[PDB]
């Protein structure tokens, strides 16, 4: 076989010669420890090669072998509950192979345990015509999760033999009778990460996700299949609510990348989440999730590759009939990566020093998220939703990263500095924060509670935006020269803004609101606003309401730390709210 | 004929270079065969001595190159056009989307297509009534008009653009458009919003989709806007249809455009967009009008996101150096609720004069708007010393100005997505709006009309 | 078998060429042997071939192309360490400067060092008594936290640095803190009060120190902290040592960085400053931690000077971006004769949650962690408007809030930079500082200790 020879050792860009048999996008062994890189440009016989690990040491004369395939994923049994890569290498087994607690290089290993017996269920009978996408079985990885062993792409014939039984994922469990010939299947299928995973077509994601985070579900929310921004300054709070989400949405999967970030915010994830049970089923949080990991500190064009491993992870999944979350924080990194090898390829500017294709790389990852229709012939429903976190430099959203995430996602929660530092937890901006799906949210709310809780959305948010307004008035006159009507609107804002935008997330309770909570907890504050309007109407004055209602503001400055099975004693204030107003 | 080339030399981003080659021309399309059997196709950047430089629209992930030849194929980017395009729905280099038959084309056009020469040309006179008062009556359409959108990301630009192609019509016989979409990097969701819109209005049956999505490849849209204002003007000056052609995302075709001339190495402009981004643009907005002794027309309705809000930016700032006129929405305007989201103050309609007046919409068609304009900018400079300063230093005839300028943005601005008001309507509700200024303060509107009208 | 080649191509500038050589590798380090003797050390950029561009630490001034001398070391900058390191005073490349027995190191290491597993991280969660209650109560530090102190240019940064080093220690534990310290790119004078402060203290005597001054080579200034921290690993990870490293100041670093970066001629990005800035950085302080099944630490305490006490800047912006909270001091309140002269709103921490309830205090002041926060904003907010404005709104519910402020700024939050107090008089002076507000005003969960103590 061809083997190459290095030419140039510059950063994490290589080129090498004798490569005229070598193509785009393949994959490369680089040098005498073999390290893995990747083919993005080549003139006549020379390739230059993106390497995703650590290129001290390494100079020309040294061998390049192309392996022949595109940077891809191992897909299968045992890879749910485990901690990636960013070229998915089992951290786990990379620290039993080398004896290390470090992370070097040069050491393959493949993805998952081809070594490990899984018991394999058929549930199609012989004889059967099946095509790519279509189920022949499925593997119980985890007592929930159902991994569905499915048609390859590419794949078309009739069943011929199948039988149950225990496996490895290598061992041939299923004879396809094709055209060419024919074809043995097995528990394991690769996947090129740059490419998505082929769909039926695209639907429109209409069915909100429960994230558990009062400000979201209410006032920004995201739907199923959807794609949500969080741009803001650092300590805004962008990791921990990519944290809450990851543990408390009603997804059936999750995929954490993280892209550039802090190696302890991966070491605590993969820590707490086997610790953090579910009580209605009892399996833990990392039963349901798969984790990516690329620190700040680890080789930087491997942020981009974690990207492609953890999207395509993704939609492996989503083939399957499963919602799945995948987290990314930060894609500001990644934005680094690519100016990183921009600057190394001699390319051109572009803003900020980014690539000029960086609007296009990104605009490419969120619609390979979505609500989907799966091949197959049952035409089963996937999902992803992605939440994408960014970091501006000082805060500044009008850098490359933001803006062009921005035309591409319906959902845009800002952080804001001065929330924090007010410890106003999460930091979301509700005067400019928005969602394009909270029409569509509010009549599936509207239909799922039988209330009228589009309307109190609408009206909760026009008290804020009525307060932001006030509170002008205020910073050029004094506070007391406004009407009694104006003073209420202001105490129902400041109500809304403590006693429910406000959570945060290391409460036992606080760290979790469910939407039936959520619509008492709305509905409280709001009884409230409108009994003491009626009251001044009636003669009574802003001082005397606020004075005699005391004892109920603080049943509502509470009524989040109420424990779930008991929200009885949440709507009851309703009625305190009226009698006690009512004796005024 | 010819004959295909396994002379290729590199492979870099988009860009391909191909050795020892004869008779190739400039701006030629090809085609790339690869060892797989995958074809891609591109045209000529450049061509010198034996040497070739071409743009792959597809890309060149993936390309042996060895093993993978190049076809000259002897002309530029085409067209087949026919008749039989109405109804149909083409992705981003014109070919079928919908599952449907090849359509039988009657030519193949250049998608550059040619220059209309200015004597030849019609100037556009005819009123069209879009429904909308911020437009019918201060920014005006014409037929055969280039008017764009300026919006920005989360703005309703979607469903202004989809409400004038709902409405659209002029005052006499014909009451027939026929839409010419060019979706450009958009996403799923904001191709599915026009789908399910003309579907449900039957419009998909008499209109012609060019599709270019986000999953779908960047350079591609390069060559997709002039697929379907090729289109546009065949089925205009050919066959005689009243063409209305819309164009999203603008702001996509630019940054495409940017990414050529990096992966060429050309040098940059203000903010890294090259130096013909002005003539490149003005080649696309620059088919649009009517012609002498020829029915039908075609009127463009260009769609941008302004970059960070900004009008300064290179992609809104050359665009309206090159449109007669602009739409913009503002981020203000929509947190008001205010549908459409239109300011006027930086709209513009260069057109507006010759299109209306006596005879066509009005007699005080001109007189009501310049009045409302002055009166309405007034009023904001009014609000804005109210937020400065108190309330208490707004003189009387201040206060009056700025409880117009809110009026005027609740009740006249803000109409609705799905609500279509007559041009009388419109005027009628002007003159409701000018009653709320002192009648000595009209200095814009002669007594004649001023006697005649409230 | 020892590799010197004697032939040089090509300098230009600061930037050399070496041809027809073999076996040369990336970021290896070299040496040049002037004709006067000097030998000055380099740093292979890039490999080409048989070619070699290099960088001269000392620059390329007065080097000759035939009459010199090019040594390959055939391995990248290293470290030599021992176990007699501690209580000595070292170069920015490691080398003595003290003046007193050389030592023959055990072995070399690669200053890069290398990244550490995640899984095999041992999460912080060990409280540190700093003895400074703005630190140890509201933003707590934790033996293997990155806490750096953002200050500025005649800020007492460098008195706090000291006294940090004097008093922290962790609880219920005789482990005690080896001391690593970093001079970058300072003068003389700065140098001298270190050495000094040092000697005094016998700190010195339990401490490694790497000396860089202001004129050494720009390089030199880049290697500092890299070979601090190599110390660092290497007592902490080899000898289980809890070593404390304390770097001043970064803002030179980032300067040296900078400077570099143009003369390699890399495109400047944000405000002039290299793209790789936040992963260069990344480099630093990813570096501290724990380790799981071996024993000691690494704790980080960066000192860097915010440019026109700007936090916006890239310098500290980036660096609050990787580090895990940052300590704000600030002008207006070393105006009031405040040391140490922190501002608790824009400070941090993000490791607090399991140092807090754990060495202290279950919930007894970790609870009112998040009440100071609050209660001290709105404190502002009121002391801000009651000042140059009249009668506070309310002399119970807002200026209330102005009284919990000075005092609790001038004591509460006072401290002194020889001075030393425990955690208990902390949460002792604490529940004191609440000086003076009622129960009322307390609006935390419990009951239970606010009727313990006052
Ligand atoms: N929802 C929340 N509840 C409580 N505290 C929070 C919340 N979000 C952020 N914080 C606090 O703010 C700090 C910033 O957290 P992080 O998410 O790491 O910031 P970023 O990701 O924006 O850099 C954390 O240390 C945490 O203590
Ligand atoms: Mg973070």
């Amino acid at each position: 076989m061809q083997i190459g020879k290095i030419i140039k050792v510059s950063g994490p860009l290589v080129m090498a010669e004798n490569m005229s048999e070598a193509c785009i996008q393949d994959m490369c062994l680089v040098g005498d420890l073999g390290v893995i890189g990747e083919i993005i440009e080549m003139r006549q016989d020379v390739a230059s090669i993106q390497v995703y690990e650590e290129t001290s040491g390494i100079g020309p004369g040294e061998p390049v072998r192309s392996t022949g395939e595109a940077l891809s994923v191992e897909l299968g049994p045992g890879i749910i509950s485990q901690m990636f890569d960013g070229i998915q290498r089992p951290l786990d087994t990379f620290m039993e192979v080398t004896q290390s607690n470090f992370l070097g290089r040069g050491v393959q290993l493949p993805a998952l345990d081809h070594e490990k017996q899984w018991w394999f269920e058929a549930t199609i009978e012989e004889g059967t015509e099946v095509s790519a996408g279509d189920i022949i079985g499925y593997v119980d990885e985890t007592k929930i999760i159902q991994h569905k062993i499915m048609v390859p792409n590419g794949i078309k014939g009739t069943v011929q033999k199948i039988e149950s039984g225990s496996f490895t994922i290598d061992d041939p469990i299923c004879v396809i009778e094709t055209e060419q010939g024919l074809k043995e299947l097995t528990m394991m299928q690769k996947w090129p990460v740059r490419r998505g995973r082929p769909i039926k077509q695209k639907l429109n994601p209409d069915v909100p996700m429960i994230t558990g985070q009062r400000v979201i579900d209410t006032f920004f929310p995201v739907t199923k299949g959807g794609a949500a921004a969080v741009p803001g300054p650092f300590g805004a709070g962008k990791t921990v609510v990519q944290h809450q989400i990851a543990k408390w949405s009603d997804v059936d999967l999750v995929v954490y990348v993280g892209c550039g970030e802090r190696g302890n915010e991966m070491t605590d994830v993969v820590n707490e989440f086997p610790e953090l049970i579910d009580p209605n089923t009892g399996e833990s949080l990392m039963e349901r999730t798969v984790l990516i990991a690329n620190t700040s500190n680890m080789p930087v064009a491997a942020r981009e590759a974690s990207i492609y491993t953890g999207i395509t992870i993704a939609e492996y999944f989503r083939d399957m009939g499963y919602d799945v979350a995948i987290m990314a924080d930060s894609t500001s990194r990644w934005a680094e990566a690519l100016r990183e090898m921009s600057g190394r390829l001699e390319e051109m500017p572009g803003d900020e020093g980014y690539p000029a294709y960086l609007g296009s790389r990104l605009a490419e990852y969120y619609e390979r998220s979505g609500r989907v229709i799966a091949l197959g012939s049952d035409q089963r429903e996937g999902s992803i939703t992605a939440i994408s976190a960014v970091s501006p430099s000082g805060g500044d959203i009008s850098e490359p990263v933001t803006q062009n995430t921005l035309r591409v996602v319906k959902v845009f929660w800002g952080l804001d500095s001065s929330l924090a530092q007010k410890r106003h937890f999460p930091s979301i901006n509700w005067i400019q924060s928005y969602s394009l799906y909270s029409t569509e949210v509010g009549r599936y709310m509207d239909q799922i509670l039988q209330q009228d809780w589009s309307d109190m959305v609408t009206e909760g948010m026009r008290i804020l935006q009525e307060e932001e307004q006030l509170n002008e008035i205020v910073r050029l006159v004094g506070i007391d020269s406004l009407s009694d009507n104006d003073r209420l609107t202001l105490e129902v804002a400041k109500s809304i803004r403590e006693d429910y935008l406000q959570q945060n997330a290391f409460d036992d309770v606080d760290t979790f609101t469910s939407r039936e909570k959520q619509f008492n907890m709305l509905k409280v504050i709001l009884t409230f606003g409108k009994e003491a309007r009626k009251a001044l109407s009636l003669g009574a004055y802003f001082n005397e309401i606020m004075e005699g209602t005391v004892a109920v503001r603080e049943r509502i400055s509470r009524s989040k730390y109420i424990p779930e099975e008991e929200l009885a004693k949440i709507s009851s204030i309703n009625e305190e709210i009226k009698e006690t107003i009512q004796l005024i | 004929m010819i004959k295909e080339y396994r002379t290729i030399k590199e492979v870099v981003g988009p860009l391909m270079a191909v050795e020892k080659v004869s008779g190739v021309k400039y701006e030629e399309l090809i085609e790339v065969r690869m060892q797989n059997g995958e074809i891609r196709r591109g045209q000529v950047l450049e061509v010198q001595e034996d040497k070739a430089m071409v743009q792959i629209f597809e890309g060149t992930s993936g390309i042996c190159l060895k093993n993978s030849s190049v076809r000259f194929l002897g002309h530029p980017l085409q067209l087949g056009v026919s008749e039989d395009m109405i109804g149909r729905v083409f992705d981003g280099l014109g070919r079928p989307k919908d599952n449907g038959p090849e359509i039988l084309p009657e030519k193949y056009l250049d998608i550059n297509g040619e220059v209309i020469n200015p004597i030849a040309r019609d100037y556009p006179d005819e009123f069209i009534q879009t429904g909308i008062s911020a437009i019918d009556h201060l920014n005006t359409l014409v037929r055969g008009q280039k008017l764009p959108v300026f919006s920005g990301s989360g703005l309703p630009h979607k469903e202004l653009a989809a409400q004038i192609a709902r409405q659209a019509t002029v005052l006499d016989s014909s009451d027939d458009f026929a839409v010419v979409f060019a979706a450009i990097g958009i996403t799923f969701e904001e191709a599915e919003f026009f789908m399910e819109d003309f579907r449900q209005t039957g419009a998909i049956d008499r209109s012609v989709m060019f599709m270019n999505l986000a999953n779908d490849p960047a350079i591609e849209r390069i060559a997709t806007p002039r697929m379907a204002l090729t289109a546009a003007e065949y089925l205009a000056y050919e066959k005689g249809m009243h063409v209305l052609v819309i164009m999203t995302d603008m702001t996509n075709y630019a940054e495409a455009l940017r990414e050529i001339s990096a992966a060429r190495r050309e040098v940059p402009g203000r903010r890294g967009y090259p130096g013909y981004l002005y003539t490149n643009l003005a080649t696309l907005f620059e088919r649009a009008g009517r012609i002498r002794g020829l029915k039908g027309s075609v009127t463009q309705i260009p769609i941008l996101t302004m970059p960070e809000d900004d009008k300064t930016h290179p992609i809104p700032d050359l665009t309206g150096y090159i449109t007669e006129g602009q739409i913009i929405l503002t981020r203000e305007l929509y947190k008001s609720g205010i549908q459409p989201p239109i300011d006027v103050l930086p709209s513009l309609s260069r057109l507006k004069d010759k299109g209306t007046g006596a005879g066509k919409t009005r007699e005080d068609h001109a007189a009501t708007m310049n009045q409302l304009f002055a009166a309405y900018a007034q009023g904001k400079q009014a609000k804005e010393l109210a937020v400065v300063l108190g309330e208490s230093a707004l003189s009387d005839i201040d206060k009056i100005y700025a409880k117009f300028a809110e009026r005027f943005e609740n009740e006249y601005v803000n109409q609705g997505f799905y609500t279509n008001r007559t041009i009388t309507e419109t005027l009628d509700l002007g003159w409701e709006l000018l009653a709320m200024l002192p009648r000595t303060e009209l200095k814009r509107i002669k007594d004649d009309l001023l006697d005649k009208y409230l």
